[PDB]
């Protein structure tokens, strides 16, 4: 008679959520942030020319 | 709480113990084939390329 050994599960998963979300080809929030975030860098959204 | 009287047994009835049952072998057990592995699972993730 021997005992069944110990036997440690580590996690384990086929696709962590991090890589299901970057399945899909675009994501709405990276993609409005680099869209409403394209005035403010190649634009300037303060400077006020009045003449 | 019961008592029994046994007559003197005859030759009519006759009994034998089982002879020696044929204890089970034990089984070959599962040829294990040791070496290396590499899993592959289907490329859900996209192919990246820097654009510009």
């Amino acid at each position: 008679i021997t005992m069944l050994e110990d036997h440690e599960f580590v996690p384990l998963e086929v696709y962590t959520r991090h890589e299901i979300k970057d399945s899909g080809l675009l994501d709405y929030t990276e993609v409005q942030r680099r869209n409403q975030l394209h005035d403010l860098r190649f634009a300037d959204i303060d400077t006020v020319i009045h003449a | 709480a019961n008592f029994y009287v046994c007559p003197p047994p005859t030759g009519a009835t006759v009994v034998q113990f089982e002879q020696p049952r044929r204890c089970p072998t034990r089984p070959e057990g599962q040829n294990y084939t040791e070496g290396i592995a590499v899993v592959f699972k289907e490329n859900i993730a996209p192919y990246k390329f820097k654009a510009t």
